RNA sequence: UUUAUCAUUGAACUAUAAUUGUUCAUUGAAGUCAUUGAUGCAAACUCCUUGGUCACACACACAUACGGCGCGGAAGGCGUG
RNA sequence: UCUAGAAAGGUAUGUCUAAAGU
């Protein structure tokens, strides 16, 4: 006898789907269900018997819409997606995810788009999948992963690295939890500039000659005029640092110190 | 060869009664030991009696359905009796060899000097003085450490793990010589 | 033959069983991976800089620039540059290694956290890393180390740690600064807070 | 561009080649090795094509401008069934005296390193 | 027999990210597990194109190695020691 | 200045009491005397440190005790004191008035 | 000359597409210096229609040897 | 400008088809994402990389059309030792 | 019938033995 049919003469099946269909809003109960109906494919790949794989999904779509807020499950049931062959299933699980959770959570998108990184392959319409992570889930306390992860497809896909600039700009106003590695970016990447005519890629040049009394069309000695403009725009920058430092603790000491649990957890449970 | 057309045409060539000297029988029951070692380094040269491959489905096909030729069993059993207890002489060879080591002069005066250093709180004196001589035995190990595989007749260690003992004894020797003694306790169970 | 290029040493005849042995060797392992990092370092740490294409200044920019004024150029000693590229070298360095890792952290007793960030038992990469732990076919690799593995095992439910709070938490820390700007934070807080 | 007249392919490494191939597609990109079976090791090429659409603007009948897809890829290897014809566009980042002065240079660090594999070996 | 650069540097590239088009069309891109000497690869985690873009996955794949038109290998091994023109092997065995 | 000697190699059957008596009342009077002890064994690890007010007292003991054999072997008597980018914030406290205390709910 | 790497995907279900447009399943037993393969039970995916009790494929016509089981 | 899956049936239904066409539903195969996309057409703006930014001069030449009669450098052609 | 002397290395691997203080 195969997998799917020594799986249903087993007597642990009968009771494990006893107890989830008499107390469905209890968690433990679904993931003993499907751990167990996991467990019974030790082998999972492409081959194993579809009576059995339609039940695995008929298991995790009903716990994922009985629990719609169980954000490790979606990540989950679309890496099992993934794994089984078809990409095109694993899109549209992440984005019943995110839109169960109404577009605002940051796991999803970090996951979303660690996925998709592998399998969009056009490059627009991945930067607009960044672009409506960064409008919905931007502004997270925590987001220091969606931006590092943004940037770090700036920097390998882009030859012209003026988007860099220009995004790393928009992060150094945000107060992020972790908001110093995106000041040493900054920092680090002043400092390693050249010439004269690369000061434009932070501001335009009538903001530079007006506010900062800087020229970029001076020609003669620019050694010295240069190592000026560096350290004019370190300090704007320590300014905005000192603006944003002063958010982000004041937030940390004040209300984000004091949660400690972020995640869904069951119905069952009482907060604090 | 160098164009694989060439391997092919060799391979099919040596594709295409049954009995006297030119076919090894021993191959034909299976496992001539004279193929099963041929380039390790207890190499015996090259099978005498050649292996053919059409010869050896017809006899897939005759011990499947047909009959069984008892003269090849005992041809084989010969040639496997002959060099397992060849073999067997090796490992006593092998284990003298450790013995030869453990009975050296130098090293049982030394013990000898140890021990008669070994001769309530005489016996607390005695067992200080036994647990130095044990480490000097235990010294003696440490320039060793050798047991010996007791199928192959080759050296072995118990300090070492268990996944370097895996990579011996998934080798060409041991697995050769494994189905040497398999085959010698099938026959030797079958016969009596 | 074969000639391991990275190695420098040479061998016999080149069969796939004795070339595929040398190039998991743990020898010719730390000789490519000396090589490669040495490649990467030395063409970041190569300036190349532009060839340099001087035109004859004209004579209205030379009365502009010659009415301006004249900047002060700031340079340093041999030690203090050494000492100073010493420390960039090294700040460069732990920006390209760290990384924020603080939804690892931060879910830390979600209920189906073991499929997710385990990274065992991911159904994706999940076979790659239990079939890249590699032999460790020495005995004193393994006895070296005498703490416990803690693997989390994939059949983990809701059940065990009902209560998050009363195993007992850790506060997450506080937000790195620049030690550099470090002087310019607010010098009291705001509530009085012990320990 | 000019290639002189005795120039085979072993001679134009460091080139940019042009490489068509089987299919209309073009790899043009730098050259750095070679093989018997001429399957070259280009090392920025950029796989080029013209589509199914603008392939009427080529048909014989102010100038005629074809939008062909830019496709980048490092450092290809070819296979060497799928080639049709190789044609140089672009000289070398270095000149011919230059790259004389660097393969001195090379070779004799080369013979440094060796002198001294043998004498620490020896020691 | 002897290999040259090519086939050569397609052996320096066991272990890592390669994306090879074969002759069919097909896209094929993962890590590449074993390759041989007559450019037969295979290919551990891949993200397969088909021809007309509709990509799916599968856990490994075994092209033959006639059907490969292309493989693309990461951009450090510009910097591979085959490369270099003017060697001194040491002494032969 | 709280002037640190950092002396070592000291022997088992040395003291707190012995490493303050070769300290203090020596070309000083020193204000403390730490050998480190095992955590959970207590055997001494054979250093410890020495806490001298004045830096003059503690290179005056520096060169003198350099050597010199203290219960059975010579104590090694070492000064011991005088790059990340993030270090954790640090901030001072606003001494608990009815304000400023968190806990206020009157 | 040299045989192909294939003892991993020895007496397992695999996936294969034969001359490009056609796919054929089948348990793998043997192969050859030519990929020429033999595998048993062979039913080609299209509704799809099995060929026989054993088939010999010439190695000339794969492009590509997908492995639906565990290896 | 142009696209966005078919079936079995029900209610009606033009109708050679595997009720195709038409609105609504069930069930069933597999099902890259994209429709702010794709394909065609045209313009504007911005930003990169590359070089002798050399020397002499601010000048009246030419039917055999034009002193190719300064120092170099890059690439090719041709001849000799 | 025309005089048979098989290698000697290479890489991979663990373990022993050992060399270091302030
Ligand atoms: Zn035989
Ligand atoms: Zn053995
Ligand atoms: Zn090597």
């Amino acid at each position: 006898m195969d997998k799917y049919t020594a799986l249903i003469h087993d007597e642990n099946f009968s009771t494990l789907t006893l107890n989830v269909s008499r107390y469905p809003k209890s968690l433990a109960y679904w993931e003993k269900l499907l751990n167990y109906i996991v467990k019974a494919s030790a082998p999972i790949c492409k081959s194993t018997e579809p009576q059995l794989l339609k039940l695995i999904r008929c298991t995790y779509s009903s716990m994922l819409n009985e629990f719609p807020y169980l954000e490790n499950y979606y990540i989950d049931f679309a890496l099992l997606e993934y794994k089984l062959g078809n990409v095109s299933m694993s899109h549209k699980i992440f984005q019943r995810g995110l839109q169960a959770f109404n577009q605002r959570s940051l796991l999803l998108w970090t996951s979303y788009l660690k996925f998709c990184n592998n399998v969009i392959s056009h490059q627009k319409q991945l930067f607009k999948k960044y672009e409506t992570a960064e409008e919905y889930v931007g502004l997270h306390f925590f987001s220091g992963e969606f931006w590092d992860l943004y940037l770090e497809q700036i920097s390998s896909r882009c030859t012209s690295s003026k988007k860099y600039w220009n995004v790393l700009r928009k992060i150094l106003e945000i107060p992020l939890h972790s908001f110093s590695k995106f000041y040493a970016l900054w920092l680090q990447r002043i400092d390693d500039i050249m010439d004269l005519k690369q000061l434009s890629q932070l501001t335009s040049k009538d903001e530079l000659l007006k506010k900062l009394k800087i020229d970029i069309n001076y020609s003669g000695r620019k050694g010295p005029y240069l190592q000026d403009a560096k350290k004019k725009l370190k300090k704007i920058t320590k300014e905005m640092y000192m603006v944003v430092q002063y958010q982000v603790l004041e937030i940390y000491s004040i209300f984000e110190s004091k949660i400690y649990i972020n995640y869904y957890t069951s119905p069952e449970t009482l907060v604090s | 060869m160098s164009t694989p057309a060439a391997e092919q045409r060799k391979l099919v060539e040596q594709l295409m009664g049954l009995h006297d000297p030119k076919i090894c029988k021993s191959y034909l029951v299976g496992e001539c030991p004279y193929d099963l070692f041929q380039g390790t380094k207890q190499s015996l040269g090259k099978c005498p009696q050649m292996h053919l491959t059409k010869h050896k489905i017809q006899y897939e096909r005759e011990v499947k359905q047909g009959k069984t030729f008892p003269e090849f069993e005992r041809e084989y059993l010969a040639i496997l009796s002959r060099f397992v207890n060849e073999c067997n002489g090796q490992i006593s060879v092998a284990l003298q060899n450790l013995k030869h080591t453990a009975e050296e002069r130098m090293k049982i005066q030394q013990v000898t000097e140890e021990l008669d250093v070994l001769d309530l709180i005489s016996k607390r004196k005695e067992v200080a003085k036994r647990v130095r001589n044990i480490t000097e035995n235990v010294g003696q190990s440490a320039q060793q450490k050798l047991q010996v595989c007791e199928v192959c007749g080759a050296y072995l260690s118990r300090l070492d793990t268990d996944r370097r003992l895996a990579d011996h004894f998934l080798g060409k020797i041991h697995l050769g010589y494994v189905k040497m003694r398999e085959d010698y306790d099938r026959l030797m169970k079958n016969n009596r | 033959r074969y000639y391991c290029e990275y190695c420098h040493s040479y061998l016999t005849h080149d069969t796939l069983s004795v070339r595929k042995s040398h190039l998991v060797g743990k020898n010719h392992l730390r000789i490519t991976a000396d090589y490669y990092r040495n490649k990467a370092r030395d063409i970041i740490n190569k300036h190349n800089h532009k060839r340099r294409h001087i035109g004859k200044r004209g004579r209205k920019e030379r009365e502009n620039s010659s009415q301006n004024e004249t900047l002060k150029v700031t340079c340093l000693s041999n030690k203090e540059k050494r000492h100073i590229m010493h420390v960039k070298k090294m700040n460069q360095k732990e920006l390209a290694q760290t990384s924020i890792d603080t939804l690892k952290l931060l879910y830390d007793g979600s209920p189906g956290y073991s499929k997710v960030f385990v990274d065992a038992n991911r159904f994706d990469i999940g076979d790659l890393v239990k079939a890249s732990k590699l032999p460790q076919r020495a005995n004193e690799k393994s006895a070296h180390h005498s703490f416990k593995q803690t693997s989390r095992s994939r059949d983990e439910t809701c059940e065990s740690n009902p209560f998050p709070r009363l195993n007992n938490p850790k506060k997450l820390e506080p937000p790195k600064i620049l030690s550099q700007w470090s002087n310019t934070i607010p010098k009291t807080s705001i509530f009085y807070s012990v320990d | 561009i000019q290639v002189a007249h005795s120039s085979r392919l072993a001679n134009l490494i460091d080139y940019k080649l042009r490489v068509l191939t089987q299919d209309g597609r073009v790899y043009i990109g730098q050259l750095m090795a070679f093989d018997k079976h001429m399957n070259l090791v280009l090392n920025e090429c950029i796989e080029e094509r013209v589509p199914k659409t603008q392939l009427d603007k080529l048909r014989p009948r102010t100038t005629l401008n074809i939008k062909v897809e830019k496709r980048v890829l490092g450092l290809t290897i070819l296979r060497g069934e799928q080639i049709l014809s190789t044609v140089v566009e672009d000289k070398p980042l270095l000149s011919k005296k230059e790259r004389l002065v660097r393969d001195k240079k090379e070779k004799k660090q080369a013979q440094k390193q060796t002198k001294l594999r043998k004498e620490k070996e020896k020691k | 027999t002897m290999n040259g650069i090519p086939v050569k540097l397609l052996n320096e590239a066991q272990g890592h990210i390669v994306s090879l088009e074969l002759t069919t069309g097909a896209t094929y891109r993962g890590k590449l597990v074993e390759s041989e000497d007559s450019m037969n690869v295979q290919l551990r985690d891949v993200i397969a194109t088909e021809p007309q873009g509709a990509v799916t996955h599968m856990d490994q794949i075994f092209v033959r190695g006639s059907q490969i038109k292309f493989i693309v290998v990461p951009d450090l091994l510009k910097n591979a020691p085959l490369f270099k023109k003017n060697s001194s092997r040491p002494m032969p065995p | 200045n709280n002037c640190s000697i950092f002396v070592g190699d000291l022997a088992p059957n040395v003291t707190e009491s012995q490493l303050f008596e070769l300290f203090i009342n020596r070309y000083a009077s020193t204000s403390h005397a730490k050998i480190v002890h095992d955590q959970v064994t207590g055997m001494s690890k054979g250093y410890g440190f020495v806490k001298f007010t004045n830096s003059d007292e503690q290179q005056l003991a520096l060169s003198e005790m350099q050597g010199v054999f203290l219960n059975g072997r010579a104590i090694k008597v070492g000064p011991t004191s005088g790059m990340s980018q993030f270090i954790y914030p640090v901030q001072q406290q606003p001494s608990l008035n009815h304000f400023t205390d968190p806990n206020n709910t009157t | 000359v040299s045989t192909p790497e294939l003892k991993k995907y020895m007496d397992k279900k695999i996936l294969l597409n034969i001359n490009g447009s056609r796919k054929v399943a089948g348990i793998l037993r043997g192969y050859d210096i030519f990929l020429n393969v033999v595998l048993d039970d062979a039913m080609e995916i299209n509704n799809n229609h099995q060929l026989g009790l054993q088939t010999v494929i010439r190695g000339n016509s794969i492009i590509s040897l997908e492995a639906l089981d565990a290896i």
